[PDB]
């Protein structure tokens, strides 16, 4: 977990998960943006339903990969990301860190779409209302047919998801269309003697194999 | 062994009924038009949004009644209208004649009219979810790729008025072949409540 | 006999099949083929042909006005000429061009176009020229500053009176929401217009567009440009 | 590559309305007559006026919609009338049985009549265009080739006269085959003023 | 010619069949098929996913 | 450009064009057509629309070939067209040389053909009323899909185009139909600082490979 | 069986068809061909008699 001026000295170097089994390799311009954005921390608690961040979208206003969003128009990367979630052994709970292609989102009880500000939330990203449909009318129980990995504070602290390029288009738009959304759902709630429990989990998004075109 | 009937080519291509419309024969003006998706029905809809992108061929099988309110004998004309095309408006528009435009001309008699519409994404496949908008600014619709729009197929009448007055049903089955599909995904659980969109009510 | 049944889709006629039909007059030796020079096999020979933009693409501009845009005193230092919109689809520079007109016959295009700009002064009228080109989705710019910071050329025409600016690959049909835009060649004045007091202090320049052989075009449609008086 | 799309082979062959009529029956006395060219509509005529020379086979399909002022069943005869021949000028001529005119017989049920013309000019190939004269004297006619005209279609109801009285629209689509072309020419920009020729309003 | 005679089940629209149709559009060349990640071509495969 | 008892010594002998990339040879009776017909000098003005002459309506009346086109019954000919258009370096203006096959004109805001006057003009050839739309209702814009040579007066002053047999036809009338006509269209105007600049044209047409029957 | 479908032109009599029809009496032999003079196989052997 070194990539660019960027560095990850984490210790519990789990297994990783490529996503479908695929690698991301270039396609057959592009140091700069291949590097760690560790994004802000999240409070895990008692109460918490969940977080999503859509990629690109949460790296779209951020360093060196936010510059050339907005001064290219076509771009294609994999990501890395590297969630990792620090509890004492006195913890417990379960997170399922999911990552879905092209999660199209839907609205609770009403027949409008969801608005750009509604999906487009960036560094900051969203919260689950329903995570047990995960907001798509869905569910979570079925989501591990997505790439995932699972984060039982018993066993281990951290996951690591390898996404190659998910889309139908050889490149894309970055400000238009998000291809992941890194899902952080705490399928076993949050739970030691002090009801105030309120464990941090840091998300870390390195865009793999940054292709560009017009400048 | 058995997993031959589990492929996705025998999981998905069922002829299945994605449209049935009456339209009226006087002096959608009394012609038949649909935006070829595969949203209008559940079943259909249900399945193919296990999968996130999907590449097919479809077949279209055309299957008109006829019911006047002693049966004639009727030409049709079933045009498809790929995007990028300009769709009729009215029955004897200059649209039913375009050159380009792929009609067909069938009778109520024949057996029914089968065409084959190939893969007609500008993209490799085509995205059943989209995370995305459309328009290049905040206006844009959420969930709708311009890219994965199939056309329109019209259907007229091609005969002038008559004096008396029927209904023509026309049932459209369409069987998706050659299908590849990529990244699977969790069945929905919820009712749909719109079209347009993966909305959800509880 | 033959068991046979009959499918669905028999006896019906699509307008697009490639069925042998029977002829009309068996027997009759048509005239043989003579060699005709200039024989088109194939309809991107015709677009890689270059053709006149409309680079006066201002208003009230009627005619051949339009073919010609006038350097002259009336135009300063660093003044923008003009500017030509990448839309092929839409009413700009590109409509009523080779590459224009037959792409519209087809729904997607895809491939790199070149302009050929011709400086049509005096011999002796010298001067610089700043042909920029603005990539999709990037803004046009209105500056001469801003023109020499993105991918420019800078054109002494004071005896080179061609010069070739190639457009990259773009594919076209892939930036819609309607065609949307697909870029900008823009120029702006380097220097003044130098002419001798003998030649005449308003020169021209004409604009060029062919398609390069990467071109191509699919998904064949009608041509929206047309819309009778006089055997039956 | 991509170049098999914008063939000439693939951009002219398509089955475009040629001519459209509606003949009335009672007792163009009632039949249809058209001679065979290509200016009638303006979108074909466009297509095939950017070139100078063509030379193709036509494929005639006749469609026959059939209305009564309970439809009949009955019998229409299409005859290809060259140039040298003599056409009809009335149903019950008696050029109707010509032996060397190629007629054919066809019902409203059956499915459309379809006939192949051959390449019929005496040059090895149509002139779209010709700046020439085709009177020998100032009198001639300009823009006219004599070599370059295909013949008449002449269709008519074999039929003898019935007490019920109806209109028979013939619908005819021409796909040109075995495409040739020539010497490309600059695109229509200005609507067309008459079909003799290309004058130009503005 | 060729003598013919027709069967029953002729001209009968089976939802079920696996018959080459006429294609609308001929002479059109679709989008070529690039790789993309996680290609179902069994469903068998979905349901060993826990 | 030395052809029969004719010759035109002029310098700057620049790149010819075979006419679409043929070169006029005979069919498999035949000096004395084969000479370059010098037509009567255009002047080339601030306000000129464009000149035309019809091949072989320019020289059914000339010489050994009007002879033989009023004697004989059939010809068969290629064309060799040399414009020079002789100024000096203190003059400015772009000419489009183009040979348009079956150049079929149209008449302008009237459903009535032209005549057999307006076509036929013979040497002194004709103007362009509309040259914008090349008098027949396309384009002048894309009149470079013809054979055609630009003459800028910065760069050159002559063009040549060598024209090849265009007929479907395998001989023709001469007098009834025309095969070639050579437009000199003026795209950008004449300019120097007299407003009476009045910059001479000249066309040399030499019939190349001159076939004919039926004398 | 064989799947079939009728095209456009089916059972129509187009007047210059070149098909094999049924014969109306089989098994019936004709009077064999005997050598006559001055066969005609061709029209432009009529057109060059002055």
């Amino acid at each position: 977990l070194k990539l660019g001026n960027s560095a990850i000295v984490t210790q519990e170097a789990a297994n990783y998960c490529c996503a479908y089994g695929e690698w991301p390799n270039y396609l057959p311009t592009q140091t700069a943006t291949d590097r760690f954005y560790t994004l802000k921390s999240v409070k895990w608690e008692t109460g918490s339903t969940g977080w999503w961040w859509k990629l690109p979208d949460a790296l779209n206003n951020i360093g060196m990969f936010g510059q050339n969003v907005q001064h290219h128009y076509l771009y294609r990367s994999g990501f890395l990301i590297h969630v990792q979630c620090n509890a004492t052994k006195f913890h417990q709970g379960a997170l399922l860190v999911v990552a879905i292609p092209e999660h199209q989102r839907g609205a609770h009880n009403t027949n409008t779409s969801p608005g750009f500000d509604d999906i487009m939330k960036g560094e900051e990203g969203g919260t689950f209302n329903h995570p047990y449909v995960l907001d798509d009318g869905t569910s979570l129980a079925c989501a591990t047919i997505f790439p995932h990995q699972w984060i039982n504070l018993r066993t281990n602290n951290s996951a690591t998801i390898v996404l190659p390029w998910m889309n139908a288009a050889p490149m894309d738009f970055p400000l238009r269309h998000n291809q992941w959304t890194l899902a952080i759902i705490p399928v076993v709630p949050l739970g030691t003697r002090t009801t105030s429990s309120m464990v941090p989990i840091t998300v870390s998004i390195a865009p793999m194999c940054c292709e560009f075109n017009g400048l | 062994h058995g997993v031959s009937e589990t492929l996705v080519e025998n999981f998905l291509s069922r002829a299945a009924l994605v449209s049935k419309r009456s339209f009226e024969y006087k002096d959608d003006k009394n012609f038949f038009k649909w935006t070829i998706n595969t949203r209008s029905f559940v079943q259909l809809r249900r399945k193919l949004e296990l999968f996130t992108y999907l590449r097919f061929d479809a077949e279209i099988t055309i299957l008109t009644t006829v019911a006047v309110n002693g049966l004639p004998d009727l030409t049709l004309q079933a045009m498809f209208v790929p995007t990028g095309a300009l769709t009729p408006e009215k029955q004897d528009s200059f649209h039913w004649q375009s050159g380009s435009n792929a009609s067909v001309f069938f009778k109520i008699s024949d057996p029914p009219a089968r065409i084959t519409i190939p893969f007609m994404c500008i993209n490799s496949a085509y995205s059943v979810f989209y995370d995305g908008f459309a328009g290049f600014e905040k206006n844009g619709l959420y969930g709708i790729n311009p890219a994965d729009t199939i056309g329109n197929l019209c259907v007229r009448i091609v005969n002038e008025h008559q004096p008396v007055g029927f209904t023509v049903t026309v049932r459209v089955y369409m069987k998706p072949k050659h299908i590849k599909a990529w990244a699977p995904r969790p069945p929905r659980t919820l009712p749909y409540m719109s079209i347009a969109n993966a909305n959800y009510k509880g | 006999g033959v068991p046979t049944y009959l499918l669905p889709g028999s006896g019906q006629f699509l307008t697009t099949d490639d069925h042998s039909s029977a002829p009309a007059l068996p027997c009759f030796n048509p005239t043989p083929e003579m060699h005709i020079p200039g024989q088109v096999r194939n309809m991107l020979e015709v677009v890689q042909v270059e053709s006149m933009m409309e680079i006066n693409n201002t208003e009230s501009a009627v005619g051949m006005e339009r073919l010609k845009v006038d350097i002259s005193a009336l135009t300063d230092v660093d003044q923008l000429l003009f500017n030509i919109p990448l839309d092929i689809q839409l009413d700009g520079p590109l409509r009523n061009t080779l590459v224009g007109n037959i792409s519209r016959y087809y729904t997607h295009w895809s491939g790199s176009l070149e302009m050929t700009f011709m400086f049509c002064g005096s011999f002796m009228a010298a001067g610089k020229l700043i042909l920029c080109y603005t990539p999709p989705g990037g803004s046009c710019p209105t500056t001469r500053e801003t023109a020499m910071l993105g991918t420019h050329i800078v054109w002494d025409f004071g005896l080179q009176s061609s010069v070739t600016l190639i457009i990259p690959w773009i594919s076209g049909s892939h930036y819609r929401m309607t065609n949307a835009n697909v870029g900008y060649v823009t120029c702006f004045m380097q220097t003044n217009l130098i002419v001798p007091s003998e030649s005449s202090d308003t020169c021209s320049l004409i604009g060029f567009i062919a398609a390069k052989d990467d071109f191509s075009l699919r998904l064949m449609r009608d041509s929206p440009d047309i819309g009778l008086h006089a055997a039956y």
